[PDB]
């Protein structure tokens, strides 16, 4: 019976809407994160069921800002509402407060806000996804973080996710240093992921993506360098080859 | 095939067509492919049993296209065409393949025509699955004696 | 069919359809018939009122109501349920007077009805409407004559029909359609509304009815609605009494 | 291709060593006549 | 199974799926139309199939495709009062992207705001989700063709051709083999007759039926425009197909 | 079936509201009262409940305006707000057209009001019928409203409990009454005739009658007592 | 800025001066003022720039949805919806808008709404301030139905006097030709007009 | 049962609900607060662990609301993330007004009653959060609390919250004195910590830390968040590493 | 069992074109005949 | 496995699947001739034999 209110908890505690949300989560696709000293690399795979549709119109990385993106693992249209109403907070709360982006630290707490929110209200169902979302802030250095349809968050050095989750995990649990450079973490990363599947893994169908360092070339104006272009840089398919064969 | 006032309408149509058969049968000596269009006008249509509506015309000219030792090739041509574009119904199209066969059998009008012909009649049936995947037989046999 | 999914109108149930919306055409079943008869200069329609109880006032009582000035309306299933959609049919016309200045277009006024059905479809303290509206007119577009399903669905027709004498109905409305290609003319399309109608009383014999039959004609009337009274209902009615004998 | 394909021949699904094939569940709504198919199929073979 | 909660799109199965939303998807196959889309070199051809059972229908009021906006069509499958519904919200969404933003709202955007809708109508109870498959074409202003499907939960995905109905799968397998054994993503075809007609004859293999003048009806996105075409302009396709 | 009955935003298979037809039963298991009009007159004859003979009646007829009224039958609670939002609509009409408001519009908007409930959630069928008459420019007119919100002119009409007597009555005398004109007295004594033989176990009393007149020249009047003692 | 809409059998032609002033200073020397709403209804602003500017794009809006919905809008139409937020918005904007528009069934229209909003079916209009000296020049030299040679000979004359008397009036004399061949735009410079 | 409304009560004046949002608490992490009369110490528990998550970098149960009082958290930490921001508001809303800090008691106070007002009023859940108040104000000096997630208060000199509520409180009672010292009151919580955890390693990455202190300077008052560093330092003096 | 069921299918093809042995073809079809993870989200493919 | 190992579903005789359902059936009584065998089929759309 405690199962199906929001409101109703169970002899035993904890609130089922919650729980029945995190089975969600480990249905979708494998996704994962790993915080190297330098960077954070982001990677998730990708399918439609059907060759027939496209892969570029599908976005399971987003940058939520310039210096922060965002990968999920869950129901696909959650996703997408709750990106932009948490570009839509980013400006609201902090880029008019600052002027600017918000660091990592502060918008991991207003996405996990609006989480809270959607378990808070009842006849307003959670949403169906858990977020990874990475970014680079000038006080904080390159951080990492869980956002859970809790709204609850948790710092992590590397998590996985998804369905892959579990394997993933213990794969990252051994194969991780302490410090590493970018480029060696797009290697953990790529090859993280071809755990969860092989014969059909390909640089097309895997998007991968890093918050490193600054880059002049995405920044779009010039002249002015007492501001830093996109710590996000989106990679490439031919780029993520590259790699695919260097291994 | 839906309704039986629509193929008749078509063996009409034929009829008229087949009391000018000696006009078309005259214009085949000056070219077979002009004789031939003047046919495949009623054969080629949306609707099935066209080729057994004009089953009457295309049994006489087949006999006047084999028996030349040039115009067997236009006629080889012109069965896949019926195959791949409508190829109406199981016994329709089918029919004008098979009564090649029994023809091309008897006559042997030269034997470089024979031995050549029937390799190209096989050929389609062999992607055909119907009823001359059964007259598939009939054909095959004629060829491996030759050889 | 199953428990549940019927109770609530918004429940999707393992097949596909919502129950709740399926039971409001059962409902409308049970109504009295309607017909609508387009027309190449007019629409027509006529209704089966019935009397029920002889200390009945003739000719008072109506299922046909006019919009704005130009479209016919007339209902079936539950009465006071079709009055309230004609009734929010009014507003919504009367609202489009003041912002566009013209008289609605029977295409326009439809996707406005269309809506107004899904919107109490769409919630879980609505309930969903009981009622087909046969209803249209004669416009700048010449005639157009629609039927709004208590689904939400509606369509043009050169025929339509709802109630319970609505199979005989249909059977009549097909061989207008055949015998005459250009449509019937208008004048004459009032006769055979009164014929049709006759025919369907014979499945509701037990009870007396009235006949109202009113039009919207560009020929006939100038393309404004009015009911069909006086001797011009007569002759619909003599025409229809000798047919059916 | 189930049933008659193994019993005239069991000799070709030996060579290949994978096993001739057998259990087929016949399903669909009532009335499709699929115990009148059960004859047909029987009756090419002559099979009792 | 059931218990709860295909009674409501606003609490979870402990599959971690809600029932009720996956039976829009079991609702849309609810009037048997099909629906094939195909992008050319400069064009988008849309075609669904027309059932008037009756002759009491006037075949010029049944129809699933719309005229969305100037340059944007939709066809939809499943129920008409969904499809009215949805249609609305997008004439209206089409409509206001422009006092808002200036120039033509392409077909990915609009696309991508009725699948944020659709996932809202899940989101709260007081609400339910639509019951269409919504496919949206346009030739976009820098992008060109482009195809956009937007299904009832939310989910919106592109296409290089995309097929919906009862039937679907039949339509789709037969574009897998048609679009893999030329190499490409397009049809190479430059005119947008010779698309409507290729795709007038992908319908006719893949379903396995003749169909007439009066059981199509079709829309074609040109760059800059948009248009259904009458049952007259579409025998005129129909004689070139009939003989080539 | 029997479990749709819930509420009143949910249908039944075979399709009703089992509320509406509910509030219908109402009607029935309150207080009877016939109405009968004339081409010239419209009158209304009600009986009054009382509890117990300690208690001196509870009064059935509203004075809606001076050319409206009403008679009530079922749950006096329902009553009271309909009378309520007619009188607000009477003077409105007079306020804002200078107009003696039409019996035929009139129930128009009752009939709207009445849906107002049925299709939300919350609310209820109003649990009354009504006998609405007036006397306006188109003559006469007698209303029959229902739970449902269906509006029906009659000659004459009768609801409530055992009210069948009063209508296998009016429909023998129909057209008798209707030649009846330019007498207000003789419409009233057909009337009392009519509800006679509704009741059965009782008979009149001075305090049982109220007789509800509009006619051609008088405005609307409830009599009680001593002015229905020529027609007891 | 004198801006107007004659009627001719063929259709109308709407025509403007495009000098815009913010007292004697020019402010800008060339804006047309003529501003599409729709296809084949096009319209012209004069009076206040910024009120004429706003309500424009409100009645886009407007007739996207008309056509988007309904099926083809009007002149008459359109002209209504802007005599709608005119009058509404009486106290606030002050517009001054021929609307006119080509139909196929009704021919050429020319609908003008003055500042406080009334809707005034007319074969011709002037409006602005550049109008008020025009006045005398347009009905004695106007003739219903003129071959459209001839109409754009008496358009160009009238607005030429206008530069000529009103010192708010300037820049190239723009017309839009709306017709059932299309729309055509016409752009002429003030070494021809001057003299004629 | 009763259950299926938090504004119902039952046969027996109990309230399911609010008894299970009350053992919501014993699922979460040990948190404790020892008052001594030389400063109050918060000493808290994690609740998860793995050697990539996190969590030697960062708190996450110890919040400073205001400058002169901080909670620990024990409860769900989506019902906690709401409830502090709130408390912090408040506490400081204070500051504005009247210019001077809020008093312990009127902020717990204030947090309680907001607590009380989700099982009071509408069809919403109570709130799952045991917060342990560490505060100074100059009008009782030091003053520790907890709230109940029924809504109540009770002033304590030492209490444990959290999960092993039992097995903790009578661990501290046992070995602890009137007289007390701050410096003897960290070593009696790292004492409990040993014992009521069911990680036998009981290391750094576990444990958070506050002391909130008036002998830190002199006329002063210092809130101190340990760092990880200082965590483990602690650590071998008190001899569980 | 996913395996089991791969030179299942291609033994049985193998006599449908009457030969002999498996045999690359055989192996190769079959193999993408029940992969197995992913075939019932088709229309359901929302879930990704 | 090893019992049932393939699965045969039967659907419903089509549009012209049908037509020969007719045929073996209208032999089997007495007629007095039949024709209309075109139409009757399109009314008995959906039907098992
Ligand atoms: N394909 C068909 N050809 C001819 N008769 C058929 C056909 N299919 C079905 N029938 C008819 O239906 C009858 C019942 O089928 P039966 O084999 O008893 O079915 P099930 O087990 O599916 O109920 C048959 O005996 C035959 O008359
Ligand atoms: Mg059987």
């Amino acid at each position: 019976r405690y199962s199906f209110s929001l409101t109703t908890f169970s002899p035993s505690g904890k609130l089922g809407q919650i729980d029945y949300a995190l089975t969600a989560v480990k249905q979708g696709v494998t996704s994962l994160g790993i915080k190297a000293t330098n960077g954070v690399v982001i990677a998730t795979e990708k399918k439609s069921s059907s060759p027939l549709a496209m892969s570029e119109t599908l976005s399971k990385v987003s940058l939520l800002t310039p210096d922060i993106g965002a990968v999920y693992s869950g129901m696909g249209p959650d996703y997408r509402v709750l990106v932009d109403k948490s570009r839509k907070v980013a400006h609201t709360s902090y880029k008019r407060i600052y002027g600017e982006y918000p660091p990592t630290k502060l918008l991991v707490s207003e996405v996990a806000k609006i989480m809270q929110e959607a378990t808070q209200s009842g006849g307003v169902r959670p949403f169906g996804v858990s977020l990874l979302i990475a970014g680079h802030d000038e006080f904080n250095g390159f951080s990492l973080y869980q956002v859970d349809p809790s709204g609850s968050y948790f710092p992590w050095k590397a998590t996985a996710i998804g369905k892959g989750s579990v394997a993933a995990k213990t794969f990252l649990e051994k194969r991780w240093n302490d410090e590493l450079e970018l480029e060696d973490a797009i290697h953990i990363a790529l090859l993280t992921l071809k755990e969860s599947v092989e014969g059909e893994f390909n640089g097309d169908t895997i998007e991968l993506a890093i918050i490193g360092d600054e880059n002049p070339d995405l920044l779009g104006y010039t002249g002015i360098p007492t501001d830093k272009g996109p710590r996000f840089r989106k990679l490439t398919s031919q780029e993520i080859n590259d790699r695919l064969e260097a291994l | 095939m839906s309704r039986d006032a629509p193929i008749k309408a078509d063996k009409d149509y034929s009829q008229i067509l087949k009391e000018e058969f000696p006009k078309i049968d005259s214009l085949a000596q000056n070219d077979c492919n002009s004789a031939l269009d003047q046919l495949l006008v009623l054969e080629k249509k949306t609707r099935q049993a066209s080729d057994l509506a004009s089953s009457k015309e295309v049994l006489a000219k087949i006999v006047d296209l084999l028996a030349s030792r040039n115009k067997w090739d236009d006629l080889n041509e012109q069965l896949t065409l019926l195959s791949k574009k409508h190829g109406q119904l199981k016994l329709s199209i089918q029919y004008m393949i098979q009564k090649v066969m029994e023809y091309l059998k008897s006559s042997k009008s030269l034997d470089l025509n024979t031995r050549i012909s029937v390799i190209e009649t096989i050929r389609v049936v062999t992607e055909n699955k119907i009823f001359v995947e059964v007259e598939r037989a009939r054909v095959t046999k004629d060829l491996v004696e030759i050889k | 069919i199953g428990t549940g999914y019927d109770l609530s109108n918004s429940v999707f149930s393992p097949d596909g359809r919502n129950f709740q919306v399926e039971y409001a055409v059962k409902a409308v079943e049970n109504g009295t018939t309607s017909i609508g008869i387009k027309c190449n200069d007019g629409v027509v329609f006529a209704v089966e009122k019935l009397i029920t109880s002889k200390l009945l006032v003739p000719q008072k009582n109506v299922k046909i109501q006019v919009v704005d000035r130009h479209i016919g309306c007339v209902y079936s299933g539950l009465i006071p349920d079709g009055r309230h959609l004609v009734n929010r049919g009014r507003e919504e016309a009367a609202s489009f007077k003041k912002l566009y200045k013209t008289p609605i277009p029977i295409p326009a006024f439809a996707d406005r009805l269309g809506q107004y059905v899904q919107a109490h479809t769409l919630y879980n303290s609505v309930r969903p409407f009981g009622v087909s509206t046969i209803f249209g007119g004669v416009d700048k577009n010449g005639a157009h004559l629609y039927m709004l399903e208590p689904s939400g669905s509606y369509w043009g027709y050169k025929g339509a029909a709802t109630g319970k004498g609505r199979q005989s109905a249909k059977a009549e409305l097909e061989k207008l359609v055949d015998h005459h290609p250009e449509g019937l003319s208008a004048r004459e399309a009032v006769k055979q509304a009164a014929k049709i109608i006759y025919l369907a009383h014979e499945d509701n014999k037990e009870k007396d009815f009235e006949l109202e039959i009113s039009w919207c004609s560009l020929s006939e009337t100038n393309g404004l609605h009015k009911f069909v009274k006086g001797d011009l209902l007569q002759e619909a009615i003599d025409f229809a009494q000798k047919e059916i004998n | 291709e189930v049933i008659e394909l193994p019993l005239k021949n069991p000799e070709i699904f030996q060579r290949v060593g994978i096993k001739p094939p057998k259990g087929v569940l016949l399903y669909g709504p009532p009335g499709t006549g699929k115990t009148l198919l059960a004859k047909a199929v029987a009756a090419t073979i002559g099979a009792n | 199974s059931a218990a709860g909660y295909d009674r409501h799109i606003t609490i979870f199965s402990p599959e971690g799926r809600l029932y009720q939303v996956e039976y829009a998807f079991k609702a849309t196959n609810q009037t048997n139309i099909n629906s094939l889309a195909v992008r050319g070199k400069d064009c988008t051809v849309v075609i669904s199939q027309k059932k008037v059972p009756d002759k009491l229908l006037d075949p010029t009021t049944v129809s699933y495709i719309f005229c969305i906006s100037r340059t944007i069509g939709m066809v939809v499958n499943g129920p008409i009062p969904d499809a009215r519904n949805a249609a609305l919200r997008a004439k209206a969404e089409a409509a206001e992207f422009r006092y808002k933003y200036g120039y033509d709202m392409p077909c990915d955007v609009l696309a991508k705001r009725m699948a944020n809708l659709s996932q809202i109508y899940t989101q709260r109870a007081y609400m339910r989700p639509l019951g269409v498959i919504l496919t949206f074409v346009s030739v976009d202003e820098e992008l060109g063709p482009s195809i956009y499907k937007t299904d009832p939960a939310g989910y919106y995905v592109g296409y290089k051709a995309t097929a919906t109905g009862p039937k679907q799968q039949e339509i789709t397998t037969n574009l897998e083999n048609h679009f893999k054994k030329s190499k490409i993503d397009h049809i190479n075809e430059e005119s947008w007759e010779k698309v409507v007609e290729f795709a007038i004859t992908h319908m006719i293999d893949a379903l396995g039926t003749e169909f007439s003048k009066n059981d199509l009806e079709v829309g074609v996105a040109t760059k800059d425009k948009f248009f259904t075409l009458s049952a007259e302009n579409i025998e005129e396709r129909l004689v070139a197909i009939a003989e080539q | 079936r029997n479990n749709y009955d819930g509420d009143t935003v949910t249908f039944s298979p075979t399709g009703r509201l089992f509320q509406v037809e509910y509030a219908l039963e109402a009607i029935k298991q309150g207080s009877v009262t016939v109405g009968l009009r004339s081409n010239t007159h419209a009158v209304l004859v009600a009986l009054k409940r009382n509890a117990d003979e300690l208690s001196s009646y509870q009064k059935k007829i509203i004075k809606c305006d001076e050319h409206m009224g009403l008679s009530l039958a079922g749950l006096a609670p329902d009553a009271r707000v309909l009378s309520n939002y007619l009188r607000q609509q009477c003077n409105y009409s007079s306020l804002v057209f200078n107009r003696k408001l039409a019996v035929e519009r009139a129930g128009h908007l009752l009939c709207d009001k009445a849906q107002k409930n049925t299709q939300s959630y919350g609310g209820r069928p109003y649990g009354v019928g009504l006998l609405i008459i007036g006397y306006d420019k188109s003559g006469a007119h007698l209303l029959e409203f229902q739970p449902s919100g269906n509006v029906t002119e009659l000659y004459g009409t009768a609801i409530g409990a055992r009210s069948q007597g009063a209508k296998t009555y009016l429909e023998r005398t129909l057209d008798t009454f209707i030649k009846i004109d330019g007498n207000p007295d003789e419409l009233i004594k057909a009337g009392v005739e009519a509800i006679s033989q509704s009741l059965r176990d009782e008979s009149l009393t001075v305090d049982n009658l109220s007789i509800a007149i509009v006619g051609k020249d008088t405005p609307f009047t409830i009599y009680d007592g001593e002015a229905v003692a020529k027609y007891i | 800025t004198s801006i107007m809409a004659v009627t001719f059998k063929d259709g109308v032609i709407l025509g403007a001066d495009s000098r815009t002033t913010t007292g004697a200073y020019i402010a800008n020397r060339v804006t047309d003022k003529l501003t599409r709403v729709h296809d084949k209804i096009w319209c012209c602003r004069s009076g206040s720039a910024a009120d004429t500017q706003a309500i424009a794009d409100i009645v886009q809006y407007h007739l996207e949805l008309y056509t988007s919905q309904y099926g083809t809008p009007s002149t008459e139409t359109a002209a209504s919806v802007f005599k709608e937020l005119c009058y509404e918005n009486k106290d606030n904007l002050t517009a001054g808008i021929i609307v006119a528009g080509y139909d196929d069934k009704n021919k050429g229209e020319v609908y003008t709404i003055p500042l406080g909003g009334s809707v005034h079916k007319l074969p011709y209009a002037i409006a602005g301030s550049g109008s008020t000296f025009i006045y005398g020049y347009c009905d004695k030299n106007f003739r219903e139905n003129m071959s459209k040679e001839e109409t754009v000979d008496f358009i160009k004359h009238s607005l030429s006097q206008a530069i000529k008397w009103d010192g708010s009036s300037g820049g190239v004399i723009r017309m839009v030709v709306l017709t059932a061949a299309g729309v055509e735009r016409l752009i002429f410079y003030p070494d021809e007009y001057e003299q004629l | 049962r009763y259950d299926s409304r938090t504004t119902i009560f039952s046969p027996e004046g109990r309230l399911y609900q609010v008894e299970y949002a009350l053992e919501s608490i014993s699922h979460a992490g040990t948190a404790i607060g020892i008052m001594a009369s030389d400063g109050i110490v918060l000493a808290a528990e994690r609740k998860v662990t793995s050697t990539l998550l996190e969590q030697d970098t960062s708190t996450e149960k110890l919040y400073k609301l205001n400058d002169k009082i901080a909670v620990a958290v024990a409860g769900l930490t989506a019902d906690a993330e709401i409830l502090i921001n709130t408390a912090r508001i408040h506490a400081q809303n204070y500051l504005k007004t009247y210019n001077e800090d809020i008093p312990v008691e009127i902020l717990v106070r204030r947090l309680s009653d907001i607590k009380q007002g989700y099982t009071q009023h509408g069809g919403l859940r109570p709130f799952g959060v045991s917060f342990i108040y560490a505060g100074y104000d100059d009008r009782y000096g030091y003053q520790l609390y907890t709230s109940n997630p029924s809504g109540n208060y009770t002033g304590w000199k030492a209490i444990s919250v959290g999960a092993n509520t039992s097995a903790a409180q009578t661990l501290l009672q046992m070995d602890y004195k009137d007289d007390m010292k701050v410096d003897d009151a960290i070593e009696l919580a790292l004492k409990t910590l040993s014992k009521t955890t069911d990680s036998s390693a009981l290391t750094y990455d576990r444990l958070e830390f506050a002391t909130i202190r008036k002998g830190a300077n002199d006329g002063e008052v210092y809130q101190k968040i340990f760092k990880p560093q200082e965590i483990k330092d602690i650590l071998v003096k008190t001899g569980i590493t | 069992a996913v395996i089991a069921a791969i030179m299942q299918e291609a033994g049985l093809r193998a006599v449908r074109k009457n030969r002999y042995v498996i045999l690359q073809s055989d192996l190769e079809e079959a193999y993408a005949t029940q992969v197995k993870t992913d075939n019932t989200v088709d229309k359901f493919d929302f879930y990704k | 496995p090893g019992r049932l190992d393939r699965k045969v579903e039967i659907p419903l005789p089509n549009e012209a699947g049908r037509l020969e359902i007719f045929k073996i059936h209208t032999a089997k009584v007495k007629k007095t001739g039949e024709f209309d065998f075109e139409a009757a089929v399109k009314m008995s759309d959906g039907f098992n034999g």
